[PDB]
RNA sequence: AUGAGCACAAAA
RNA sequence: CCGGCCGGGAACUCAAAGGAGACUGCCAGUGAUAAACUGGAGGAAGGUGGGGAUGACGUCAAGUCAUCAUGGCCCUUACGACCAGGGCUACACACGUGCUACAAUGGCGCAUACAAAGAGAAGCGACCUCGCGAGAGCAAGCGGACCUCAUAAAGUGCGUCGUAGUCCGGAUUGGAGUCUGCAACUCGACUCCAUGAAGUCGGAAUCGCUAGUAAUCGUGGAUCAGAAUGCCACGGUGAAUAC
RNA sequence: AAGAACCUUACCUGGUCUUGACAUCCACGGAAGUUUUCAGAGAUGAGAAUGUGCCUUCGGGAACCGUGAGACAGGUGCUGC
C-alpha cells in the first residue's frame, strides 16, 4: 500500500481500530516490532496501541 | 506516639482518597509533587475562604479538582472571576490544563478542618482555649453528629510548661473501623510559641 | 584493580610533568591529585604530593610504576 | 481483533469500567470474550514510624493495582466508534492493543 | 468413570483422578517410586488406599504443582481421599476416624517486624 | 532548611543534563572496546561535575537525603504524612 | 547493706 | 517435530469479583432453674480456628530544635557560601548484635527432584560465540500471568576421605585480573593462582522458642553507578517438651 | 544511616566570594542558548566565535544573565527542661 511508512507526527486511520475518526499522533515506530505505537488520548488518558503497517493506512 | 491516624486506618474501609488518579512508576513522584504544589497554592490563596478538602482527580490529559468550601461566594468572587484567575494560575503552575470544581459543604461546624481552623484563628486572636474548644464542642453537638472531641496541646495560656487539655462529648469510638470519623489537624502560631489543635468528629456508622 | 582499557593520569598533572621534563631539574611540582598512576615519563622527577594539611615531596624512581601518587603521602598520623 | 486491557487502584471502579465496556460491546452486538482477571500487583512498602531512632517501630503499606483485560475479538464499526470515552473514570487506566 | 479430588496441602495442589484398573500409579507422567520412592512418605500416599483394604483394584492418575516433597505427598493423600469420596459414601466413617478427611491449615506465618523470624526474637541484654 | 544543599542538587541536575547525552555517551563509546592508544589519550579530557553519580535522591518536600523512596518521591517521614491524609492514591496499611 | 539536696505553676 | 501439542465445552488447577460457611448452632452432664464449662455428633475448620492491623486515661521534664515547622538567644565581609584533597574506614584496648567454623547426620566430585514471593525502561537483559573464571561481544523479547532476573538449596542415589589441625576451617598475605564510575592509594565488590592464623564445642554469667514453633536450607525487594553477613518479605525439611 | 571513594559533607587543611549558593523589590543594559583558547587543584578570572527570536502601544513583553545600593537572604549554630 502507498504511504505505508509512518513517522512521529502523522495522521493514522485503522478500520478495525477505535482510534480512527478522531485525531491521531503516533508514539513510537519500531522496525523489529514490524508495528508502530499510536498514542491517542482516551477519556483524557494517553494510550499506546501497536498496529501493523499494512493494517493501518493514513487518510 | 500511641494513636494511629483515623483517616489512615479507615481509608481502605470507608473514606475515599484525597487524590484518586492512576499513574505508573515513572509519573507517580512527579504527579505527587504537582498535587502538592497545586494544593499548597490553593490553601495559601484560600485560607481566608477556609477550604476543608481538595479532592484531586487526574484523567492524565488534564487535571480536575473538587474543592470544598463553606462559602462558595468567596471563591467564585464576582461572576466566577476569582475562579477564572485561580484556574489559569493553577494551570500554569501544574504545567497541564486544569478544571476547578467547587462543592458547597454543609454543616461547617460538623466538619473538622473548619472546626480546627476556627480554633486556630481564635488562638491567633487570643480567645481563651477553654472557651474556644467548649464553644466548638457545644456547637457541633447542637448542630449535629453524636461525636466531638477537641484536643489542644502546647503552651496553653502563655505558660512556660506545655499541657494537653481535651474536652469531649458524646461517643467517639476510634477503634471501630465502621465509624465515620474525620480527623483534621491545624496549627496555631502564637507570639509565645506554637500550639496545635486535634479535632475528632463522629458522624455515625455506615 | 582498574580496567586494562585505560590507565589514569590527570591532564593538568600530565601537562605539568611535560613542562617539568622539557625544563629539566626544577622545583617540586605541587599536585593535589593523589588519584594519578605515575609513569616512566615521571620516573626521575621530584614532585610534591598533598596529603590533607601539608604537601610531602616524593622522588619518583623505577620501583614505583603502577602505584598511585597517594600511597607515598600519608593521610593519618599515629603515634 | 483489538484487545483492551485496563488497570486501576480500585476494584469496584475497575468492575464498573469493565461492566461499561462489556455492555457497550454487547448492545451493538460483538463477540467479546469474558473479562478475565490478571493477578494484582501488591507493592509492599515498609517505612519507619519515628523521626529519630526506633528500629523495631516500623510501618507497612501497600499498593494494589487491579489489572483486567476485556478481551474483545470481534471488531465492529459501531463498537470501535463507541469505545471512545468508555470507562470515564480517572482511576481506570485502559489500554487498547492488538 | 473418573473420580476427582482437589488435594491441597497449604502449598501444593494435587489433582488426583482415580479409575478402576491397574494398581500402578503415575505422579506427573512418572512413577511414584521414581517420584519419592527414593524418599519417605510413600506410605502416607498409600494410606487412603490402605483404609479400603485393597490397592490393586484402582488406577490413580496424579498431577500436582507447588510445594515440596512432603507437601506434595500430603496433598496427594488429600486428593485420594476426596476421589474416594467421589467413589463412595460409606467410606466416610473410616476416613473420618482416620482423620484424612480434614485439610491441613498449618501454613507458614509471615515474618514479623522486629524479629529475625516469625517467632524468634533477637538476643537481649539487660545492660 | 538546607537551601544550599538543594541548590547544589539542582545545579548538578542542570549541569549533568547539559553536558551528558551529547558528549559523555560518545566518550564512553570510544572508551568501550570496538567489536597506549591515541584515541583514548584524546578521550582523556573529561571534566568532573557533569557526572550523574554525583546526584543524590532527596525528598521534594524537605530535601532529606536518607530514607528516600523513589516511586513516591518523598522521604519516609513525608510519605507517612501523605499516606495518612490520603494523598498517595492506592496506599493502604498492609494489615496482612 | 546502701541510694546528697532542690527540681509537681498545673486556681475564682 | 514429546511443542502439555489444537478446534477447543473449557473439565481441573490457577487468577480475582460476588456469595455460602462457624453462631456454643445441636445432644447429654455440671451449675442456680444464670452466665459459663466439660465431652461427643455434624463439619474443611469448634468454641478467640491460625496470623495481622488496631496500643485507653497517663508515666518516664524518655527521644527528635539534625526530617519539617516554631518562641526566645546568637553570627550576619563569617557560626553564611563555592571549590581541591583529607576525615567520618584511625587502634595498646572493653562491650553489644550477627556470619563462618571447630567436622564423618560431614567435606569433595558426578547425576538428578520439588516451591513461594517479588523486581524490571538512564531498566531486566535470553540465545549463540569467546574467556579456567568474574565477565566481554552492532544479539532477540518484555513497561509485563508471555520476556529477563532465574541456577532454588538442604534431599536423593553413586564414588572417595576414616579422626589428623585433617580432602574440617577459611582469616591473612603476595602475584594476575573483571565490573562500576570523572577517578577504586587513603577507602569498593567479585574471579583466578599460591599460602593456610586461631579454632578439638567454649569460665562466671546469659538468650530465644509452646507448632509449621525453634533449628537448618536457599530465594526476592527497598536503598543503590557499584557495594549486605544489616533490614524487610518468601517458601523447602521439620522436631523434643509442658506433672 | 533503606548504602561515608574528593561527589552524598555536617568535620579538618588550604584557595576564594561578600545583599550573596537559595527568594522578592530598584536602576543600568544584554535575548536566551551553544562551541572554543590560556592558566589554576578546581572554584574562578581574561578572551573570542555562533545565535540574537515570540512580541506589543519598536514600552526591545516575559524568562535568563551580569553589575551598584540598601531592605534582607542564610544557619545541619544553642535550648526536645
Amino acid at each position: 500500500r502507498p504511504k505505508t511508512l509512518f513517522e512521529p507526527g502523522e495522521m493514522v486511520r485503522v478500520n478495525d481500530g477505535p482510534f480512527a475518526d478522531f485525531n491521531g499522533v503516533v508514539e513510537e515506530v519500531d522496525y523489529e516490532k514490524s508495528r508502530l505505537k499510536v498514542s491517542v488520548s482516551i477519556f483524557g488518558r494517553a494510550t499506546p496501541v501497536e498496529l501493523d503497517f499494512s493494517q493501518v493506512e493514513k487518510a | 506516639g500511641q494513636k494511629v491516624h483515623p483517616n489512615g486506618i479507615r481509608l481502605g474501609i470507608v473514606k475515599p482518597w484525597n487524590s484518586t488518579w492512576f499513574a505508573n512508576t515513572k509519573e507517580f513522584a512527579d504527579n505527587l509533587d504537582s498535587d502538592f504544589k497545586v494544593r499548597q497554592y490553593l490553601t495559601k490563596e484560600l485560607a481566608k475562604a477556609s477550604v476543608s478538602r481538595i479532592v484531586i482527580e487526574r484523567p492524565a490529559k488534564s487535571i480536575r479538582v473538587t474543592i470544598h468550601t463553606a462559602r462558595p461566594g468567596i471563591v467564585i468572587g464576582k461572576k466566577g472571576e476569582d475562579v477564572e484567575k485561580l484556574r489559569k494560575v493553577v494551570a500554569d503552575i501544574a504545567g497541564v490544563p486544569a478544571q476547578i470544581n467547587i462543592a458547597e459543604v454543609r454543616k461547617p461546624e460538623l466538619d473538622a478542618k473548619l472546626v480546627a481552623d476556627s480554633i486556630t484563628s481564635q488562638l491567633e486572636r487570643r480567645v481563651m482555649f477553654r472557651r474556644a474548644m467548649k464553644r466548638a464542642v457545644q456547637n457541633a453537638m447542637r448542630l449535629g453528629a453524636k461525636g466531638i472531641k477537641v484536643e489542644v496541646s502546647g503552651r496553653l495560656g502563655g505558660a512556660e510548661i506545655a499541657r494537653t487539655e481535651w474536652y469531649r462529648e458524646g461517643r467517639v469510638p476510634l477503634h471501630t473501623l465502621r465509624a465515620d470519623i474525620d480527623y483534621n489537624t491545624s496549627e496555631a502560631h502564637t507570639t509565645y510559641g506554637v500550639i496545635g489543635v486535634k479535632v475528632w468528629i463522629f458522624k455515625g456508622e455506615i | 584493580r582498574s580496567l586494562k582499557k585505560g590507565p589514569f593520569i590527570d591532564l593538568h598533572l600530565l601537562k605539568k610533568v611535560e613542562k617539568a621534563v622539557e625544563s629539566g631539574d626544577k622545583k617540586p611540582l605541587r599536585t593535589w591529585s593523589r588519584r594519578s598512576t605515575i609513569f616512566p615519563n615521571m620516573i626521575g622527577l621530584t614532585i610534591a604530593v598533598h596529603n590533607g594539611r601539608q604537601h610531602v615531596p616524593v622522588f619518583v624512581t623505577d620501583e614505583m610504576v603502577g602505584h598511585k601518587l597517594g600511597e607515598f603521602a600519608p593521610t593519618r598520623t599515629y603515634r | 481483533r483489538i484487545r483492551i486491557r485496563l488497570k486501576a487502584f480500585d476494584h469496584r471502579l475497575i468492575d464498573q469500567a469493565t461492566a461499561e465496556i462489556v455492555e457497550t460491546a454487547k448492545r451493538t452486538g460483538a463477540q467479546v470474550r469474558g473479562p478475565i482477571p490478571l493477578p494484582t500487583r501488591k507493592e509492599r512498602f515498609t517505612v519507619l514510624i519515628s523521626p529519630h531512632v526506633n528500629k523495631d517501630a516500623r510501618d507497612q503499606y501497600e499498593i494494589r493495582t487491579h489489572l483486567r483485560l476485556v478481551d474483545i475479538v470481534e471488531p465492529t464499526e459501531k463498537t470501535v466508534d463507541a469505545l471512545m470515552r468508555l470507562d470515564l473514570a480517572a482511576g481506570v487506566d485502559v489500554q487498547i492493543s492488538l | 468413570n473418573q473420580y476427582y479430588g482437589t488435594g491441597r496441602r497449604k502449598s501444593s495442589a494435587a489433582r488426583v483422578f482415580i479409575k478402576p484398573g491397574n494398581g500402578k500409579i503415575v505422579i506427573n507422567q512418572r512413577s511414584l517410586e521414581q517420584y519419592f520412592g527414593r524418599e519417605t512418605a510413600r506410605m502416607v500416599v498409600r494410606q487412603p488406599l490402605e483404609l479400603v483394604d485393597m490397592v490393586e483394584k484402582l488406577d490413580l492418575y496424579i498431577t500436582v504443582k507447588g510445594g515440596g516433597i512432603s507437601g506434595q505427598a500430603g496433598a496427594i493423600r488429600h486428593g485420594i481421599t476426596r476421589a474416594l469420596m467421589e467413589y463412595d459414601e460409606s467410606l466416610r466413617s473410616e476416613l473420618r476416624k482416620a482423620g484424612f478427611v480434614t485439610r491441613d491449615a498449618r501454613q507458614v506465618e509471615r515474618k514479623k517486624v522486629g524479629l529475625r523470624k516469625a517467632r524468634r526474637r533477637p538476643q537481649f541484654s539487660k545492660r | 532548611a538546607k537551601q544550599s544543599m538543594k541548590a547544589r542538587e539542582v545545579k548538578r541536575v542542570a549541569l549533568a543534563d547539559k553536558y551528558f547525552a551529547k558528549r559523555a555517551e560518545l566518550k564512553a563509546i570510544i572508551s568501550d572496546v570496538n567489536a597506549r592508544w591515541n584515541a583514548v589519550l584524546k578521550l582523556q579530557t573529561l571534566p568532573r561535575d557533569s557526572s550523574p553519580s554525583r546526584q543524590r535522591n532527596r525528598c521534594r518536600q524537605t530535601g532529606r537525603p536518607h530514607g528516600f523512596l523513589r516511586k513516591f518521591g518523598l522521604s519516609r517521614i513525608k510519605v507517612r504524612e501523605a499516606a495518612m491524609r490520603g494523598e498517595i492514591p492506592g496506599l493502604k496499611k498492609a494489615s496482612w
